[PDB]
RNA sequence: AUACCCUCGA
């Protein structure tokens, strides 16, 4: 075994260490005699024997000797697998910098010698000297000096000063660096420069040059003075049918470097002049580059090709970019595809599988069990056989295939559930037959969709296939508790036309004495499917805990629902199958049936009802016909009427009365309007079109019409859609978003005119268009997913830490978007519960919220709980099985080993494809309660709130708040706290259009410094519309007037001078440019007055954003410390906002740029929290400023707000696990123990923290600040680097791993993936655990 | 900042100029002052001119060829008078071995216009550079002896010692300055007598002294020095006719830098091979050897 | 200097006040700089080159195709034209920008 | 039995 693999640089002697030879001559084979030459890059001597156990002369052929080299044959005598681990070395005239180490963003050879990479660059394209050894003399080390330059040193020195040119000078430079004494000299004067930027360089060179001292690496290995050649078969040249031979990039490339190092060493030893050296040795410089890299300086070329030759680096890269197609990907053994078809006659189990795929697949199993029972005697007639289809070969292969699972997957796999375990069923043809319930799991439909399908070998992988893998046990979806393996359109047709009522209808009235009467009546054609009949029942109710109480009732219902009735388990009432049967309360009915009944029983129930789905499906010959689309009379008298009105108000926009915006907008309006009534008259007539005869009077009921079914039942179709089907097209869009100012009157029926057809062309375009760029996007969006979120798997039971988050209703507007219970629905409750009256304990501790729970805590008036959360649960490499609360596709808690991140991952990525204002008026009637609001009453009692964090709650009869709303600055409010207020009236009437200043104290104002034309302008509006004075701009003021400020000095109404509580100085709010003091100046100004008044994306980019943490391109300014405001400074350009908090005074404040509108009013609290300016938050200023988890919230919120916008549910744990993931590292402000700053994992200082309270002084402790990064980001960041060097950026992450000598010890997902190791997580887990028993323990 | 490789070379090679065919003769006649030098110092080792007295017997016993001895002057039967007067020369000089330098300058004025093929000049070469390496050798070890042993001064070895090496003067001057080094050098005079008697016999083996064989060996090499500075300038003269022939066979399945780098290793070749008697222009000769090397660089990449 | 503010900008007058190029040798040797970098440039070598990228009826080439949009869109009642950019076409791109 | 290019399906 092995463990923790090391990166570093390769030294000289190690690379000799490595080789078995040196490579000297370029060609390779002879064309005369096909053997590899001497000294060549397939050489005997140097890479092994070409046929196993054999030397060049054939002088020993026996294969006794397997490691004695003969003597006329100095060739090994091996194995000719050796040929794959046996490298050479060639020995270069002078030395070569790597590339790597030199092109990378930061240079690592730059930074190590503090000279920039141009500098560099220019040394060693021989362009400049550099001086080694400056000695007692002017010039220094790091001095570059031209031809000119150099020769006039040497003429005025004559010695005592190394100049050169080349890698040899870099690489003489490198060995005289002296790590410890730079090390030194860069710590002495690390904190002698307060600079930021010159200190973060220097803590740069100090991180390299510390990385270089532990890591045993030396400098001067950067530059290679030989290197190493890859073994002939990892570089094979495989001949092209013919006689050619096909020579792989790396033998190009390689072949270039000997020759030019061969011209280096023969032009030296003739002693050539020194210009044609130079270019000999750059050169070799340039081939020595383009075989281990490629396109980063020279972009070199192949012959007859405009191909560029494929170096190593992109060799390591792997295909498919940087993500491993060899070590990842990994094409494997006994499996096949095919188009795959719906099998309606399989269990949920079992899939069908063609006899010709599954002979083929197991043919292995078919030689053993034919040997087995004897029926064979050797392989040969065992394949005689089983390729003879001999009528026996049958039984053996049914034996072999009659509990052995098999592995099926679509192409896209965007999920688990993407891959499920089937027990095939021997079927006859070439296709594989599907389940037709698992389709919606797989996002396949049979339009032409393949399937592989693997065979899984050890019992240990049947087992697997069996017990988690196996379509049964993946009901539920990961992603949520909701059922994945449900009825679907057709199957969800059958079912809703069953369930359906007729007002009249063949055997209607009787009743029938069981559901098997009710069968026997209705297959005998004695009564209608959906007639409205009385039936009496069995139903054996589960209400009381392992009593299963059986009672006889008699219910009035239809036919149908009491034949469906008859397949609904004995553990559920007839009521759950007494309704229409939708595709949603279908789905609703299964969730149920699992979480009371079992699994085995559900997954019975689910095949029962998709059986009567097809059945009855068929029975109804249910069709589409053309008169199915039945078209509003209506609509011809609408679309008649909208086009007198567009008549109309073109002839008005000719006339020029109407100008042609506002016509735009107004006819838009008009044609929605239009659509929309038209649209609504075509509904209700479809839904409701049906006429029937009651034994006389004629009545009307729900229609029957089979579109309408088709939509009503969600078996397939949405309203939408028969909008366009049935009613007219409405608006559509321009390329450019604009929408057409006509529509297409004409619907699918009646059919499109050309020009309406090439407009509905144009959005279908662009609907197609954006489908592919959405898949790919969510193709990447979801790997970066999954490869930042890997190594979280559940590791321990419970934590034991008792912080979570504050799970609330989501109540964003005037309607509850998510209830409490669909929330903290599978979660973990963090601390007590209480009732309304506390004291009284309702949920004691972490107990896993269920179905049970969730109903008693909406019985009781449960609001706000505190559960939880993967963002909590501070245990190191893992998470509890507590804080990450209910597995979804189980019923129970999760258990150790669940790789929740990866779940996590795939959840958030699946659904990606499926994306692309005065005052408050009250909804419903609620007590009204206040919230975060800090206002002193008005003098009428107004209670004007000038804070900014502010919000209005209108509390339900029970407690909970059934609506809230955000109440901005200088609310004017009826506060009626307790007093119920009826539904759509208006409590608060704020209106601010505009920027007011409230006037929180009271007096005669003394407005002082206001010069009219100077500070202030009596400009009065037309018709009197205002007695007040404007401000004068800053700039428009005079010279003088440009620096002097309007100021309303606090005096009383006699003239006493009052000030804010908390500072001293006085309430004496400046008045800017664009102001609105209606108030006159010496005039009693009432606590609250408005002094001051001024004027004032979604879809997958929007989730990638959030994913990424990015800075939009105006980010919001938020405030930073809490405090008393002030004015910004408008004249440096940079408003300087200085904050003066009441307990301490902390001046510190930056300056705002003016180029962006600024909405802050000076001479408030400041509220940290708050925000300054308007604009999408940056999502780091509010984790360094709110916290953590107030970040979790806007995190989770802003995303599930795009995912719920399209409708797709997706439990919040996995974005909370990814938010996990992203805040895994800190960075440290004060360190004691470790560097300044630095971005470590929060478990390595809190691990280093914890030893330090117990160790040399109290003080060792370190105080860091919480850092959040972008997937993209933090997985880059990782510890290991082998999990980073395959998934992004593969030269950066290995060169600074070789660099700084990292080790990865293979404790992650992609570690032993790519290792081949079992997963950390899962069933491997075990022996994860044996081995850590094993060798932690000795 | 340009990362071109060629643009650097034609920046750095693009300094030089052409010169007309006069030039071309005067770099020949420089090169040809050279080797007149060189030939000359190696006049003054006996060794050296008994060796052509041998390859000439080769010649005339048929040991040896008129082409692969001889390189012309500035028919055998010249060259037979000419080494008859050089060995008459050798012998008047090695008779009266005062007036014998006199004779050994008239020697190396004989032997002087003479010219031949370049193998027998690099076997003189050896010749001398191993002489030459022998007495280094001598110098290295009896210099790490008495530093690394005796601990005597190098201020006094770097006075006293150098351009005798060969008597017993310079240790029993030592052994008199009494030092305390000087009695720890008693312990190294077996090994350094003996090495300087093998110098002695190195030295009676070359009839001459270590000051003579110096002043040879640093004439030699200011003529090798000036041979090799007017190549130079040749070379970097004809750097424009090899990028400008080097343009046929760019897409030969071959780059253009290993091309015209071939090219030059010709074009060197043919000034290793050019003569001004020949009352030609240069570029006549150097596109033969330039063309040669390039073809035989593709032909062997095939 | 006839211009004014609203419209009529100073966008050439503004460009013109950079590059501190006077004579057209300086002109040509910059654009020498710009296209081949590194090679120091002599007076010919740059003149020759701008003068086959400019307007040599090999290494350039408007078809008539061209020609008749480019006289279309810069407005000139001529459809055929020289194949090569004129020395005013330059002018006329400049004053259409 | 190696790399590009083209076309096609989900
Ligand atoms: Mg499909």
């Amino acid at each position: 075994e092995f463990d923790a693999i090391r990166i570093g640089l390769a030294s000289p002697e190690m690379i000799r260490s490595w080789s078995f030879g040196e490579v000297k001559k370029p060609e390779t084979i002879n064309y005369r005699t096909f053997k590899p030459e001497r000294d060549g890059l397939f050489c005997a001597k140097i890479f092994g024997p070409v046929k196993d156990y054999e030397c060049l002369c054939g002088k020993y052929k026996r294969l006794k000797h397997r490691g004695v080299i003969c003597e006329k044959c100095g060739v090994e005598v091996a194995l000719a697998k050796v040929r794959r681990e046996r490298m050479g070395h060639i020995e270069l005239a002078s030395p070569v910098a790597h590339i790597w180490f030199l092109k990378s963003l930061p240079s690592r050879i730059g930074l190590l010698l503090d000279m920039t990479l141009r500098d560099i660059e220019r040394v060693l394209y021989f362009e400049s000297y550099v001086v080694i050894d400056p000695g007692m003399t002017t010039l220094e080390k790091g001095q570059l000096l031209n031809d000119e330059q150099y020769f006039e040193a040497l003429e005025e020195f004559g010695d005592d000063f190394d100049a050169r040119m080349g890698a040899e000078a870099v690489h003489e430079l490198l060995n005289a660096i002296d790590l410890e004494h730079e090390i030194g000299r860069l710590r002495e004067e690390i904190p002698q420069t307060n600079s930021e930027t010159k200190i973060k360089k220097l803590s740069k060179r100090l991180k390299l040059m510390e990385a270089f001292q532990g890591s045993g690496n030396k400098p001067e290995w950067m530059v290679l003075t030989v290197l190493p050649v890859l073994p002939p078969d990892l570089r094979p040249l495989v001949p092209l049918d013919g006689g050619r031979f096909a020579t792989s990039d790396l033998n190009d490339l390689y072949r270039r470097v000997i020759n030019r190092n061969n011209r280096l060493k023969r032009l030296l030893d003739l002693a050539a002049p020194d210009i044609i050296v130079r270019n000999e040795k750059r050169m070799l410089q340039e081939a020595v580059d383009a075989l281990l890299d490629n396109g980063r300086r020279g972009r070199a070329i192949t012959g007859s090709n405009k191909r560029p030759l494929k170096s190593l680096a992109d060799m390591i890269k792997g295909k498919q970019g940087r993500f491993r197609q060899n070590l990842l990907g990994k094409r494997v053994d006994y499996s096949g595809r095919s188009v795959i078809t719906v099998g309606p006659t399989l269990r949920l189990h079992q899939c069908g599988l063609p006899k010709k795929m599954a002979l083929e697949l197991f043919k292995p199993f078919i030689f053993g069990k034919l040997e087995g029972r004897g029926m064979a005697t050797t392989i040969k007639a065992a394949k005689k056989m089983v390729e003879r289809e001999l009528p026996e070969v049958w039984d053996v292969l049914a034996e072999v295939i009659r509990e052995h699972p098999v592995l099926l997957n679509r192409a896209p796999t965007l999920h688990r559930l993407g891959i499920q375990a089937f027990e095939p069923v021997l079927i006859e043809g070439k296709a594989i037959q599907l389940h037709p319930l698992v389709c919606a799991a797989y996002n396949a439909d049979f339009d032409g969709d393949q399937m592989a399908v693997h065979v899984p070998l050890t019992l240990e992988a049947q087992l697997e296939a069996r017990a988690l893998m196996m379509s049964t046990n993946n009901i539920l979806s990961p992603a949520n508790g909701e059922p994945i393996i449900v009825p679907s359109q057709d199957v969800v047709m059958g079912l809703y036309y069953m369930t359906r009522e007729a007002i009249n209808a063949k055997g209607e009235g009787m009743a029938f004495a069981d559901l098997q009467e009710v069968d026997r009546a209705y297959r005998s054609g004695q009564a209608s499917l959906h007639a409205r009949v009385k039936v009496r029942i069995n139903e054996k109710i589960k209400g009381e805990d392992g009593q299963l109480t059986a009672n006889t009732r008699i219910v009035d219902t239809t036919v149908g629902r009491a034949l469906l009735f008859q397949v609904v388990p004995a553990g559920l009432p007839f009521d759950v199958v007494n309704q229409s049967m939708k595709k949603k309360a279908i789905s609703k009915l299964i969730n149920h049936c699992y979480r009371v009944v079992g699994l085995k029983d559900t997954v019975i129930f689910a095949d029962q009802l998709m059986y009567t789905g097809f059945a009855y499906s068929t029975i109804s010959g249910v069709s589409i016909g053309v008169n199915d689309f039945v078209i509003p009379d209506e609509k011809a008298r609408i679309i008649n009427a909208a086009t007198d009105e567009v008549k109309e108000i073109e002839s008005q926009y000719a006339s020029g009365l109407v100008t042609q915006g506002e016509k735009y907008n107004k006819v838009i309006d008009l044609w929605s309007k239009a659509n929309d009534e038209v649209s609504k008259a075509m509904m209700a007539n479809l839904s409701k079109e049906k006429v029937v005869d009651r034994e006389g009077k004629e009545v009307d009921q729900e229609s029957f019409n089979s579109m309408y079914m088709m939509a009503d039942s969600g078996a397939r179709g949405s309203a939408a859609q028969i909008r366009q089907l049935a009613g007219m097209r409405g608006l559509m869009a321009k390329p450019d978003g604009s929408i057409i100012e006509t529509p297409i009157t004409a619907n699918f029926r009646e059919g499109l005119n050309v020009l309406q057809y090439f407009i509905s062309t144009h959005g279908a375009r662009k609907g197609l268009a954006d489908t592919a760029l959405k898949t790919a996007n969510s193709g990447y969006l979801t790997r970066r997913l999954v490869d930042v979120a890997q190594d979280l798997v559940v590791t321990e039971i419970d934590c034991g830490t008792e912080h979570g988050l504050l799970m609330s209703p989501h109540i964003e507007g005037g309607d509850v978007v998510e209830p409490l219970g669909e929330r903290v629905l599978g979660r973990v409750i963090a601390r007590d519960v209480f009732k309304p009256g506390s004291d009284e304990v309702i949920v004691p501790a972490g107990t896993l919220i269920d179905e049970k729970w969730v109903d008693f805590l909406e019985v009781m008036s449960v609001d706000e709980v505190v559960v939880r959360s993967p963002i909590t649960c501070e245990t190191r490499h893992g998470i509890c099985a507590m804080c990450y609360g209910r597995d979804l596709a189980r019923g129970h808690r999760v258990n150790i080993g669940e790789a929740v991140g990866v779940i996590a991952a795939q959840s958030i990525g699946e659904p990606g494809t499926q994306l692309t204002a005065d005052n408050v008026q009250v909804k419903n009637g609620g007590t009204i309660r206040l919230h975060n609001l800090k206002h002193v009453v008005r003098a009428d009692g107004a209670l004007v709130a000038v804070s900014r964090s502010g919000e209005l709650a209108v509390a339900d009869d029970f407690g909970r708040e059934r609506e809230r709303y955000k109440l901005p600055y200088g609310a004017v409010i009826s506060v009626k706290e307790g007093d119920k207020v009826d539904p759509g009236a208006i409590v608060a009437k704020w209106d601010p259009h505009t920027h007011p200043i409230v006037t929180e104290v009271d007096g005669t104002v003394a407005f002082v410094g206001m010069e009219e034309g100077i500070t202030v302008k009596r400009q009065t509006d037309e018709l009197t519309g205002l007695t007040n004075i404007e401000v004068m701009d800053p700039k428009d003021r005079p010279a003088a007037g440009k620096d002097i400020r309007p100021a309303v000095k606090l005096i009383d109404a006699a003239g006493k001078d009052l000030l804010l509580p908390g500072t001293d100085v006085p309430a004496q709010y400046f008045l800017p440019a664009n102001a609105l003091v209606n108030l006159t100046d010496g005039a009693k100004v009432s606590i609250g007055d408005v002094v001051a008044r001024i004027p004032q994306t979604g879809g997958l980019p929007r989730v990638a954003d959030l994913f990424e943490a990015r800075r939009p391109k105006e980010p919001s300014i938020l405030a930073e410390i809490s405090g008393t405001i002030s004015f910004g400074k408008e004249t440096k350009g940079k408003r300087r906002l200085v904050i003066t908090p009441n307990d301490g005074s902390d001046p510190y404040e930056e300056l705002i740029p003016k180029w962006r509108h600024l909405n802050v009013f000076e001479g408030e609290q400041v509220n940290r929290g708050e925000v300054i300016s308007d604009g999408p938050s940056n999502p780091h200023d509010i984790l360094r400023l709110l916290g953590v988890s107030s970040l979790a919230k806007y995190i989770v919120n802003e995303i599930q707000d795009v995912y719920r916008l399209q409708g797709v549910k997706i439990n919040d744990k996995h974005i909370e696990t990814i938010l996990r993931q992203m805040l895994r590292k800190v960075e440290v402000s004060e360190s004691g123990d470790s560097s300044f700053i630095k971005g470590d994992q929060v478990e390595l200082t809190q691990v280093l923290e914890e030893n330090e309270q117990l160790g040399t002084e109290d003080k060792f402790p370190a105080k860091y600040e919480r850092v959040l990064l972008g997937i993209t980001k933090a997985s880059l960041s990782t510890e290991s680097f082998i999990s980073a060097a395959s998934f992004q950026e593969t030269t950066r992450v290995l060169t600074e791993a070789a660099v700084t000598g990292k080790r990865d010890f293979l404790r992650g997902l992609k570690e032993n993936v790519v290792v081949g190791r079992l997963i950390p997580a899962g069933t491997g887990l075990a022996y994860h655990s044996e081995r850590k028993r094993q060798r932690d323990l000795g | 900042r340009t990362t071109d490789p060629v643009r650097m070379y034609m920046r750095e090679m693009g300094t030089v100029e052409l010169l007309t065919r006069e030039g071309e003769i005067e770099i020949a006649k420089r090169i040809e002052e050279g080797i007149r030098e060189v030939m000359s110092a190696i006049a003054q080792f006996p060794g050296t001119v008994d060796s052509i007295l041998a390859d000439y017997n080769r010649i005339v016993a048929e040991g040896g060829r008129l082409s692969d001895v001889l390189s012309g002057y500035i028919d055998p039967e010249e060259a037979r008078l000419r080494f008859t007067a050089v060995s008459e020369q050798l012998d008047k000089a090695k008779k009266a071995l005062k007036q014998a330098t006199a004779e050994l300058t008239g020697l190396a004025e004989l032997f002087m216009p003479i010219k031949l093929v370049p193998k027998q000049f690099d076997a003189l070469v050896a010749r001398v550079r191993s002489a030459l390496e022998g007495v280094r050798a001598q110098e290295r070890a009896i210099m790490q002896l008495c530093v690394r042993d005796a601990r005597m001064p190098r201020a006094d070895f770097l006075r006293l010692f150098p351009n005798h090496e060969t008597d017993e003067k310079w240790v029993d001057s030592v052994l008199k300055s009494k030092p305390k080094y000087a009695e720890a050098i008693e312990r190294l005079r077996d090994d350094i007598l003996r090495n300087q008697q093998k110098l002695a016999a190195l030295e009676s083996e070359v009839e001459l002294t270590v000051a003579e064989i110096k002043e040879i060996n640093r004439a030699m090499s200011i003529g090798e020095a000036k041979a090799r500075r007017a190549k130079k300038e040749m070379v970097e003269a004809n750097l424009r006719l090899v990028i400008s022939i080097a343009k046929k066979y760019t897409n030969r399945g071959l780059q253009f830098l290993d091309l015209i780098q071939e090219g030059n290793i010709g074009l060197m070749k043919a000034v290793d091979k050019f003569e001004y008697r020949r009352g030609y222009k240069f570029s006549t000769y150097a596109t033969w050897w330039i063309r040669q090397a390039i073809t035989r660089s593709i032909a062997d990449q095939a | 200097l006839y211009t004014n503010d609203i419209d009529c900008g100073p966008f050439i007058s503004d460009t013109l006040k950079i590059d501190n190029t006077s004579n057209q040798l300086e002109a040509l040797v910059e654009i020498y700089r710009m296209m081949r970098p590194g090679e120091p440039p002599t007076k010919e070598a740059a003149e020759t080159l701008f003068g086959n990228l400019f307007f040599s009826a090999e290494r350039y080439d408007l078809s008539a195709v061209g020609r008749m949009k480019f006289n279309r869109r810069i407005g000139r009642t001529e459809i055929e034209g020289p194949g090569v950019l004129s020395k005013e076409d330059i002018i006329d791109v400049l004053k259409t920008l």
